[PDB]
């Protein structure tokens, strides 16, 4: 009988039957239905009658079982007395020669904090005063303590009965087996006795002595219990810069992340931390101790650095461990992050050296070039390293492989003015075999800026200019680029001037030069030719032309703040980006009142009628996410009764199977068809059910992408900013205004709120409230705001859309 | 009696350089145990062959691995043990950063907070001294 | 009490047999055991996993969870050790875990629970000790 709540009639029958097995099974079936929480008092006389005196342990044990989980509730066969049918003949049970029945009886009897059993539990310590097992003596210290807990904090429970009444706790210390139920409030002499016992311990018992009294002067003295306290005590005597090298903490710690890569990744972190405490700049974070595994002697054999190499990773162990490991290389050794990121990047970025680090997918290659290159932009020393490695990247000599390479290096030159003169000659080489945009773009920029340095350019450019591949974006990049630097410093059959001619043709003009350009018609609609066409005031010469622009870098460009940079090593970053970091007539009148922060729905129940409505009961219901914190409890609604009855309200619950409308309120009365009527007290909305939750800009952005929010409305009374009406109203449809999606200035400055919720509707809810408050001569519609809304199938989107207008209720009875 | 157990050991002068069951190469000076270096794996001291300028270690292999003994550290610390704190300071220009702070801490443990203050690179160790 | 309940669960969505040492967790016992042990106590194949602010210690046996629950704790070794001793005692009564056979020996298991953990404090048990009681 797993859980069957109607079966009590059969149990009575089964409980006495003249067959002992049946009786045991019955009583067992009662236990299992109560434990789940089901019907049990009908049976009581039957249950109690067979078992009572006997020394036959199994039925007695079963009855003994049922007296610690419901004795108080059941009363057919027990009623209320001092020597109840729980203990009257269980004084026999306590005083049987078999330890088990006595012991069991003692154990339940003393366990209860019952006051209708207080006297019978007190000399119940007799059953276990003699200690036939470790179990008997432990059973005794726990039972005396449980007696002490049960209203006997004074002389009824404190001395000895004949050996224990609160003194097993003392005795246990010096006896062969220990266990101290003495944790609080008990004899001082036993506490003292436990200390002595630390030495003459029994190990289970030591965990009991130890919860009470901890800290040792020793190293130990033995056993897991003492050992477990000991690592706590050690952390005290050296708190300083974490544990560093984990103590006896290490054993539990592995299981704490049994799923399976995460342990190594964590372990790797600690091992890296431990090596050294470095400068602790941007991603140079290694704490713990400065010297404890050093770094870097030149006589150390086979050195520290061997372990450091693991941390430099491509994936060399698996991805979770990889992400931890790349950060960890950066963390022990660099200048900041820059130094060790360049080494690390050199390995990752595409080459002709190894083909286990090159790939023909263009974005990844490109990104890897940008990561290597960002280190230079960060720190100078890296410029010198980067440029020759970049030329190796080029040497791959696939159209695309060159292409990616050329694209970053060209950015580097914008930063690094006439420093990378050397690269230009390498960069031209792979520009001729071509099937893509990227190669043309980049090459034309290097060869263009670099012209003073070289003289090749008609020849290199011209094979490509009459070759094909994909050429949209090529136009833009060649347009600003081709002439640049020194007015007449090249010549192969086209000097720098031919280049300016070319540069202009490629931009949007027409001219025979480099055997004509591939295309002329520019990239995306805004860019066009014209700016540059106007430009080249002084023909490709460092002055105030293309050259200027080329040998200068747009805004601030420093660090790895992503200003001509990309922020570490490209593969590690994907993982970091991913991390969102999300945090019968009846009359009612009613108002909601709050006194001393108690929120209640006031209801007055009125019988305007002369007719009888007796049988009157009042209930507030649990609909779904609405709940009663206590229904109105008066038996009112009688002939010409006016009553004030208070129903307390909650807003947060779990969905019930009954209707999901406004608030259900139920009054009952006389009638047999409609004994229960549902009638209303004032408004509560569907919107309550939504649950508020919040987003950060990353979670908002991810969800924006994840599912559409095209749906918009413009809501009146969003004249005001985010903070005022809009927040308060948004709150009531369990929403909250978080992070921005705005871009403010002297022409821009709609207020933008990123909203989130996680509705109990199987959807989230998100929105952006844009408040069109004029920051221009031509506003949208002046003050008002357009709320762009969604939910996960946009079923709550709509709630956001209208619950940001207005919202107010009041009455004054 | 020395803290780190001696799995195997060797005498270089009256100083005992030994391996430990922690994989630590330590040296005994003064009845104090200092760690000269950390061994990454389990290693045994074959002997010290002046020719190679090395201590020859062997793993499980009947082959050679070599650790040169860090004499400058050892001499700084040995001098400290003898209570020749000044003498150990002469060694200090050839004790690097964190090692000067450590050797300083050795000097200090033996006694004389001030001489330890001059050698300690780290300002914090100076500040406390 | 430190130990709220000691409970044998079926991840059928119910507490098959369970023990409330002193009247506190009656119906409460079934809801906790029913939700949490279904997800492996929300574990990942880790003996300690804590969910809804209640420490669940467990061991899977078939579609069943033998579960210890605490919301307070005195020592690391101890919580496992009562569960462990319980796991010696449970196949003597029910021949592994299995809902029907667990159900039939509600009395056996329940009695062991009272004996093993008394007023939430982890006493010790053994298969021979168990015998005197069910005799």
């Amino acid at each position: 009988m797993d859980s069957e709540p109607p079966s009590e009639i059969s149990l009575k029958n089964d409980l006495e039957k003249g067959d002992v097995k049946s009786k045991t099974e019955a009583l067992k079936k009662v236990i299992i239905m109560i434990l789940n929480g089901e019907k049990l008092p009908g049976l009581l006389m039957t249950i109690i009658r067979f078992v009572l005196p006997l020394q036959d342990h199994t039925i007695k044990k079963l009855l003994l079982v049922f007296w610690e989980i419901v004795p108080k509730t059941t009363p057919d066969g027990r009623l209320l007395h001092e020597m109840i049918l729980v203990c009257d003949a269980y004084r026999k049970d306590l005083q049987h020669p078999n330890e088990f029945i006595r012991g069991s009886t003692l154990r339940f009897l003393c366990k209860l904090k019952e006051a209708e059993l207080l006297e019978p539990l007190m000399p119940a310590i007799r059953a276990c005063l003699e200690h036939r097992h470790s179990y008997v003596r432990r059973n005794a210290v726990l039972a005396i303590y449980t007696i002490y807990r049960n209203f006997e904090h004074l002389i009824p429970d404190a001395p000895e009965l004949i050996h224990d009444f609160l003194v097993n706790e003392k005795d246990a210390s010096c006896k062969r087996n220990a266990f101290m139920m003495l944790i609080h409030a008990d004899q001082d002499r036993a506490l003292d006795y436990l200390s002595t016992c630390i030495d003459q311990v029994q190990t289970f018992g030591d965990i009991l002595q130890l919860v009470i009294v901890e800290l040792i002067y020793k190293v130990c003295h033995a056993n897991p219990s003492e050992r477990a306290r000991f690592i706590r005590c050690i952390y005290n005597l050296l708190q300083s810069s974490s544990p560093a090298v984990k103590y006896e903490a290490a054993g539990t710690l592995v299981t704490l992340s049994s799923a399976p890569t995460a342990i190594k990744a964590a372990a790797q972190c600690y091992i890296d931390l431990i090596i050294k405490e470095s400068d602790n700049n941007v991603k140079l974070i290694v704490l713990d101790r400065l010297v404890e595994l050093k770094e870097h002697p030149a006589h150390e054999r086979v050195l520290q650095d061997l372990v450091m190499d693991i941390l430099r990773v491509l994936s060399t162990p698996d991805l979770e461990v990889r992400k931890k490991t790349l950060q960890l290389a950066l963390d022990l050794v660099s200048s900041r992050n820059v130094e060790e990121l360049v080494i690390v990047l050199k390995k990752e970025v595409i080459k002709t050296n190894n083909v286990s680090e090159h790939e023909d997918t263009d974005k990844y290659r490109q990104l890897l070039v940008r990561t290597l290159h960002s280190c230079s932009v960060r720190f100078p020393d890296m410029a010198a390293n980067v440029i020759p490695v970049l030329m190796e990247f080029l040497s791959d000599s696939n159209e695309a492989a060159a292409a990616d390479v050329l694209e970053f290096v060209r950015e580097a030159i914008q930063r690094f003015d006439n420093l990378r003169m050397l690269i230009v000659e390498k960069m031209l080489e792979v520009f001729h075999a071509i099937k893509s945009v990227k190669i043309y773009r980049g090459a034309l920029w290097i060869l263009g800026e670099y012209c003073s340095t070289k003289e090749d350019i008609q020849s290199v450019m011209t094979e490509v200019r009459r070759s094909l591949g994909e050429i949209p974006i090529v136009e833009s990049e060649i347009k600003k680029e081709a002439g640049e630097l020194k007015p007449e410093e090249e010549i192969t059959v086209g000097p720098v001037q031919k280049l300016v001619t070319e540069m202009g043709t490629y931009a949007t003009q027409s001219a025979l030069s480099s055997s004509r350009p591939t295309k002329k018609e520019e990239d995306r609609p805004p860019l066009r030719g014209f700016l540059l066409d106007g430009d080249f005031f002084v023909a490709a010469s460092l002055a105030t032309t293309l050259t200027k622009i080329a040998l200068r870098y747009v805004a601030l460009v420093q660090e790895k703040k992503k200003q001509n940079s990309f922020v570490a090593e490209a593969m590690l970053l994907m993982a970091t980006i991913l991390h969102l970091g999300k945090s019968d007539p009846v009359y009612a009148e009613a108002y909601v009142h709050v006194n001393q922060y108690d929120i209640v729905l006031d209801v007055l129940v009125v019988n305007q009628t002369s007719d009888t409505l007796q049988n009157c009961t009042l209930e507030l219901a649990t609909l779904g996410d609405l709940k009663l914190v206590e229904k109105p409890s008066p038996l009112t609604l009688a002939p010409h009764d006016f009553a004030n009855i208070k129903a307390n309200v909650k807003v947060a619950s779990t969905e019930n199977g009954i209707i999901f409308g406004n608030i259900v309120y139920d009054v009952s009365g006389a009638a047999s068809d409609r004994n229960c009527v549902v009638l209303s007290d004032i408004h509560i909305d569907i919107m309550d059910y939504i649950q508020p939750a919040t987003c950060t800009d990353a979670e908002f952005r991810q969800m924006w992408a994840e599912f559409e929010w095209e749906n918009k409305v413009t809501v009146n009374t969003n004249m005001t900013d985010l903070n005022d009406y809009l927040q308060h109203i948004l709150k009531s449809t369990n929403m909250k205004c978080l992070t921005p999606e705005k871009a403010l200035s002297g022409y821009c400055g709609f207020m933008a709120a990123n909203l989130y919720a996680r509705s109990i509707f199987g959807e989230d809810a998100l929105a952006n409230v844009s408040i069109e408050k004029p920051v221009h001569q031509g506003p949208d519609a002046a003050v008002t705001g357009h709320i762009r809304i969604r939910a996960k199938s946009q079923g709550m989107a709509l709630s956001l859309g209208d619950k940001i207008n207005l919202s107010q209720k009041k009455t004054s009875l | 009696e020395i803290q780190e157990i001696v799995k195997t050991g060797l005498w270089v002068g009256d100083c005992f350089i030994y391996t430990s069951s922690v994989n630590r190469l330590n040296y005994y000076v003064g009845g104090e145990i200092v760690t000269i270096a950390h061994l990454d794996r389990t290693m045994y001291l074959l002997g010290y062959i002046p020719k190679d300028n090395r201590l020859y270690l062997g793993d499980k292999e009947l082959n050679i691995v070599s650790y040169s003994l860090l004499v400058s550290v050892l001499e700084y610390q040995t001098a400290v043990m003898r209570r020749d704190f000044s003498m150990a300071d002469k060694v200090l220009p050839t004790i690097p950063k964190e090692q000067r702070t450590r050797v300083a801490h050795f000097l200090e443990k033996q006694g004389f907070k001030q001489q330890a203050l001059t050698v300690s690179t780290d300002p914090e160790h100076r500040f406390e001294l | 009490m430190v130990l709220l309940a000691a409970a044998v669960c079926t991840k059928a969505g119910k507490a098959i047999v369970s023990r409330q040492f002193v009247e506190m967790t009656r119906t409460r016992i079934e809801g906790l055991l029913a939700a949490f042990p279904k997800l492996m106590n929300t574990g990942k194949q880790h003996t300690f996993v804590e969910t809804e602010s209640v420490r669940y210690v467990y061991q899977p046996m078939e579609k069943l969870y033998m579960v210890l629950i605490t919301t307070k704790n005195s020592n690391i070794l101890e919580d496992l050790e009562t569960l462990r001793l319980f796991s010696r005692v449970i196949p003597e009564y029910c021949r592994a875990l299995e809902e029907n056979e667990i159900s039939e020996h509600c009395f056996d298991l329940i009695f062991a629970f009272d004996e093993i953990v008394a007023l939430g404090y982890r006493e010790n048990v053994n298969l021979a000790q168990i015998r005197t009681f069910t005799e």
